[PDB]
């Protein structure tokens, strides 16, 4: 439950370095054969740029999700880092022995090689490409064949990957300052890098998001698992005074009656260990993680009170959650101030604006109480920017420990006084009870500067800026756990040991990392959705794999308006360069990738006018359009939104001019007998029985010598006249040259992901250890 | 349970014959498996029976041959 959400937290592993083997491609090659215009074939064939996987499918939308799904796929190949060296391989008909990037780029230039049908000049061109090196620079150089756009994409890949030279400098500009400046700790190292070594840097952007603003259950989630990690580092309090050779000291500062030990006048209960480390531990991880805790306390108790002055001292008060410090307050200045000035006890009111201390700051005339509660009252945090982080600071007076002087004074003065309303007995109590913490002043100036010191340590070691927030769930405190504190110390000084920050630091880098990336993944696939007019697309799914990317959330129990309140703010949201860019790539040659593909069309003409066939040469003679220009158009997404085929049935009916625009499959005929006939003219009869359009497939009239009935053609004079064209284009030519590219790289890097395993780090010996003010902590005696 | 009758069954047939190196046997990889815990949460001393848990946690960089040598065993 709590080791839980620690053993989730520690087992996020980096991100994977990637780097790609192969080459994005979507085209291909391919023989097609070329028919001579008349329709007749060549002896000859010829390449044409074809697609790999054509799985296209029908209608406009279930296409733009289709691109979606192909962008989604290219940021999944989208690499960090590659070296051609990997992938490269030999030419077997290079002059030079050279090599290529691509075995597929090979087989391309082996299969081109031994066709009849190619030129020398292409067999030429493929004996003189080979690979280049220059040293110097450590970059190579390789041939390559690819489409324009896979061209595009792999140079993207190439210009925009992301390392950065590693040296020995880095490594420690990657610590925070404050430690590379604390003298506490000492730093070194065992290796130098070479400049052939790189590293990447990871995404520290802060909260794009605001979680801090009116999302506090997940902010609860966020806050507890940093405490909870927080606890994980602060040290233990490995040397304490004993527990009953202490008790015993109070016991006769006390004078109380034998064997009272097992009944513990209430001074003297929960004085023990594991609560003085259980309140150390838990102030400094609140501090950290900014997280309320509350105080459950007694009343009877009065040592409790004694030293929650010390707590609400040395801790803001902003920190607490309200009514339980109103509590605590209110009885401190019930039972321990005013009582000493013969003041009325109180009339304090339950939602009133002012807390105690404020209403008793300027009702008593004592310098030493009213400053000390005007401290209390005005302390509160220093916001401060640090390293890039926002920080909460504390004063610089609390650090150098000189409160507890002030509280020293104020309850110097209590014990001057008398309690002449009350009787003798519980003036003594009083008296005792505070000269049982007067007796631990040196030790608790040097807690409190070991607290400081500990906190501003470890808050150096954070990466996410720390709110000041309050929160659903606290965290309490039982006083007897500062009462503890506050009387088991001494002599033994506690500093984090560096690999202790150091872990903490990569913990809490990884956390904020997984953070950004996972933002930017959803912000692309949001924004990407929204610019390809998905519309159906109800965007929740995509949050919860947000959610469970992070993992320290329960998706199976957050609710949807979270989660569209979470999208809204994503929307807003700048797209990072990278998948910005392979989505304009995508963009600018969607439709090209969808003016491929012999599997669909992007519509369909119906012109009742015997119109000609086109001198094609893939295909002869075909019934195809390539420009959609002249007769007007209808959309059937539209017509398939909102069924209205009155439109569309009143054209049909009067025999009107019209094209039907949609990713259309069709079928082929290479029949002469169904030109003539005219059976493209039969298929859209169904559209006015039956009103769906789904069971459309248009026909495509390609005519040549394979056909079985060309013969009319070469023995009667007629061009191939037709009704109702399809409006497709056409594949596209294959030039060996124009396709080859030089692909650069850089030749043989190393790259090193952990970034501090290099450094080795010792503390100097804690009696000697020292805090910011170049003055020895853990000094008073 | 189940796993108390396997254990049981599995000692008494074989503690009828051998009776020299059974208990040295089946004793003998624990001394191993505690260097293969991960400690999410522990306990500390102070004084005699003194206690202040720690949330701290703590890995196991266990080598390669003591797995080979608890093979063997």
């Amino acid at each position: 439950p709590k080791e839980s959400i620690l053993k989730k937290l520690e087992d996020i592993k980096p991100e994977q370095v990637k780097k790609q083997t192969k080459l994005f491609r979507i085209f291909e090659p391919r023989q097609l054969p070329v028919y001579r215009a008349n329709g007749e074939k060549e002896l000859r064939n010829r390449w044409y740029w074809k697609l790999k996987r054509d799985t296209l499918p029908d209608g406009d939308y279930d296409v733009r999700e289709y691109f979606l799904n192909l962008y989604d796929q290219v940021l999944t190949e989208m690499p960090d880092y590659l070296l051609l060296k990997d992938m490269a391989v030999e030419n077997k008909n290079s002059r030079d022995a050279g090599k290529v990037v691509d075995s597929e780029t090979a087989a391309i230039c082996d299969a081109i090689f031994q066709d009849e049908e190619t030129e020398g000049v292409v067999r030429r061109f493929i004996a003189e490409m080979r690979q280049r090196v220059q040293a110097d620079r450590n970059v190579v150089n390789y041939p390559s064949i690819l489409h324009p756009i896979d061209h595009a994409f792999n140079e993207y890949f190439l210009q925009h990957q992301l390392v950065e030279p590693l040296n020995n400098d880095i490594i420690f500009n990657y610590i925070p300052e404050r430690i590379r400046n604390d003298v506490n700790y000492i730093l070194n190292m065992d290796r130098n890098l070479p400049s052939t070594a790189r590293y990447i840097r990871p995404n520290l952007l802060q909260d794009r998001l605001n979680l801090h603003d009116n999302f506090e259950s997940l902010w609860d989630t966020i806050t507890t698992s940093n405490y909870i990690l927080a606890r994980s580092v602060v040290p233990d309090l490995k040397e304490l005074v004993s527990t009953e050779a202490q008790i015993q000291k109070m016991s006769q500062d006390l004078q109380l009656e034998a064997l009272t030990i097992q009944s513990e006048t209430q001074f003297l209960t929960g004085i023990n260990s594991q609560a003085a480390n259980d309140c150390f531990k838990t102030l400094i991880a609140a501090m950290l993680s900014q997280r309320t805790m509350s105080l459950d306390f007694v009343t009877t108790n009065y040592m409790s009170l004694i030293s929650g002055m010390w707590l609400l001292t040395v801790v803001p008060n902003d920190m607490f959650i309200r009514e339980s410090l109103v509590a605590c307050q209110l009885a401190i200045i019930n039972t321990i101030i005013y009582p000493a000035f013969g003041m009325q006890r109180m009339h304090y009111r339950n939602g009133d604006p002012q807390t105690p201390f404020q209403i008793a700051e300027q009702q008593i005339q004592n310098f030493q109480v009213a400053n000390w509660l005007h401290f209390v009252n005005n302390n509160q945090f220093r916001q401060v920017v640090i390293d890039g982080v926002l920080n909460q600071v504390l004063n610089d007076n609390i650090r150098n420990g000189h409160v507890v002087n002030q509280l020293m004074e104020a309850l110097m003065q209590l014990s001057r006084q008398q309690f002449p309303t009350m009787p003798v007995d519980y003036k003594r109590s009083i008296q005792r009870g505070i000269l049982l913490l007067s007796n631990r002043l040196g030790q608790l100036v040097d807690l409190t500067r070991l607290l400081a010191y500990n906190y501003e340590t470890l808050m150096a070691c954070i990466t996410m800026n720390m709110q000041h927030v309050q929160t659903l769930t606290t965290e309490k405190l039982q006083l007897t756990s500062v009462t503890s504190l506050c009387m088991l110390i001494g002599n033994a000084t506690v500093i984090p040991s560096p690999q202790t920050l150091f872990h903490y630091y990569n913990v809490n880098v990884n956390f904020h990392s997984n953070y950004n990336e996972r933002i930017n993944d959803a912000v692309a696939i949001i924004t990407a959705a929204n610019r390809l007019n998905l519309y159906q697309k109800k965007m929740k799914s995509i949050v919860e794999d947000f959610l469970k990317r992070l993992q320290i959330f329960d998706i199976s129990r957050v609710p949807d308006d979270q989660m569209y309140r979470l999208r809204d703010r994503l929307r807003l949201l700048p797209v990072e360069i990278r998948r910005l860019d392979i989505f304009n790539l995508i963009l600018m040659n969607m439709e090209q990738i969808e003016r491929a593909s012999d599997k669909i069309a992007q519509g369909v003409i119906i012109a009742y006018r015997d119109m000609q066939l086109e001198r094609d040469e893939m295909y002869g003679y075909v019934n195809i359009a390539r420009n959609l220009d002249g007769f007007q158009q209808i959309n059937l997404e539209e017509l398939m939104r909102t069924g209205d085929y009155a439109q569309i049935t009143n054209m049909l009916l009067n025999n009107q001019p019209v094209a039907l625009v949609g990713a259309l499959p069709f079928i082929t005929d290479s029949s002469v007998i169904s030109l003539v006939a005219k059976l493209d003219a039969t298929v859209f009869a169904q559209i006015v029985k039956l009103r769906k359009v789904d069971t459309l497939k248009p026909i495509l009239y390609k005519i040549n010598s394979d056909s079985n009935d060309f013969y009319l053609v070469a023995n009667y004079d007629w061009v191939p006249t037709s009704t109702t064209k399809v409006y497709k284009q056409i594949p596209q030519q294959f030039d060996f040259r124009a396709s080859m590219h030089m692909l650069t790289s850089n030749l043989t890097f190393t790259v090193y992901s952990d970034l501090l395993a290099f450094v080795s780090a010792d503390t100097v010996e804690p009696i000697n250890a020292v805090a910011f003010d170049n003055m020895r902590i853990m000094n008073e005696l | 349970s189940h796993e108390d009758y396997l254990i049981a069954r599995e000692l008494i047939v074989l503690s009828y014959s051998n009776r020299s190196t059974l208990a040295k046997l089946v004793s003998s990889p624990m001394s191993i498996l505690v260097a293969l815990v991960d400690i999410n949460g522990t306990f500390i001393t102070n004084e005699e029976l003194e206690l202040e848990f720690s949330n701290k946690y703590v890995r196991a960089i266990v080598p390669d041959q003591t797995f080979d040598e608890l093979k063997q065993m």
